[PDB]
């Protein structure tokens, strides 16, 4: 299935996107607490 | 930012690229970190968690943590756009379409989505009951709202909940009364600066899946920044009281 396999390739990219995400904003968080 | 998936799935080109958009603002390496993701050759395929059953074996605490554990494996979303549509003052009913979608997709979720999948995933323990518990919260020139699920079991308070901060989310069920929790709550925040505004306090959400009622949202509403903590105490007991033993007619009907 077509729509299967994109919702395949944006559940990927969201995983992706969402690790670096966190990760910049535990970054911003501790840095923070630090200031 | 506000920005909502209001087209299902698979994602629509427009919700994609305002989700790109918005993300490539934010973050500091930008398009690289965009065209990073997008034009990977081959992505590594996260894998799915099942959907928590309950076992013979579990406690109900146990069944509340492996709750909680499932959500924190779809993990918090940080993607600046929202997943699922939820429109809180729907019928049961359609809610809990909505989260049956999210076990589906199985995607990261914000602190709204997250109470309607505990309700979703608790609505056969009928011994657990409940209630969406609700912040506004002041820090440094901005309003904040969050909600988690507050519950109530075998004569304790507990929560389930997802939150950037592991603080504001889940609690166990080791709170004697509703103002314990609210209070840890209020001292969680204050941890990261923020002053509670205002609490409002949900009915108990019936157990049918089919309901057509709506969740109660504000049932109480606890203007707290501007009480002395007694009379927060004094109300959110007398509150806690009548759910536990009235049958309270939704505030949002009269």
């Amino acid at each position: 299935s077509a729509q299967q396999e994109l919702k395949q390739r944006q559940r990927a990219e969201i995983y992706a996107l969402n690790r670096v995400m966190t990760e910049l904003e535990q970054q911003q968080f501790d840095e923070f607490c630090k200031q | 930012l506000f920005h909502v998936n209001k087209s299902g799935f698979p994602i629509d080109s427009h919700t994609w690229e305002r989700m790109w958009l918005h993300v490539a603002k934010v973050h500091p390496r930008g398009g690289e970190m965009v065209g990073a993701i997008r034009n990977a050759a081959f992505l590594a395929k996260p894998s799915i968690p099942q959907v928590p059953n309950y076992r013979l074996s579990m406690t109900i605490p146990d069944w509340l943590q492996a709750i909680q554990n499932y959500m924190k494996t779809l993990q918090y979303n940080h993607t600046g756009t929202q997943f699922f549509e939820i429109r809180k003052m729907r019928p049961l009913s359609g809610l809990m379409e909505t989260a049956k979608e999210m076990t589906r997709e199985s995607l990261p979720i914000k602190c709204l989505e997250a109470v309607i999948l505990g309700i979703y995933l608790t609505n056969g323990q009928p011994s657990i009951e409940r209630f969406p518990i609700s912040f506004k919260t002041y820090f440094s020139g901005n309003y904040f709202h969050h909600v988690v699920l507050g519950i109530y079991c075998n004569g304790y308070y507990g929560s389930l909940g997802m939150s950037r901060r592991a603080e504001l989310m889940d609690k166990p069920l080791t709170f004697r009364t509703l103002s314990d929790l609210v209070f840890d709550f209020e001292d969680s925040y204050k941890k990261y600066l923020h002053t509670v505004k205002k609490v409002k306090i949900g009915l108990y959400v019936p157990h049918e899946p089919h309901s057509f009622q709506p969740i109660e949202w504000k049932q109480l509403v606890l203007n707290v920044s501007k009480m002395l903590r007694a009379d927060i105490r004094k109300e959110l007991e007398k509150y806690a009281r009548d759910m536990r033993m009235k049958i309270l007619k939704p505030a949002s009907a009269h």
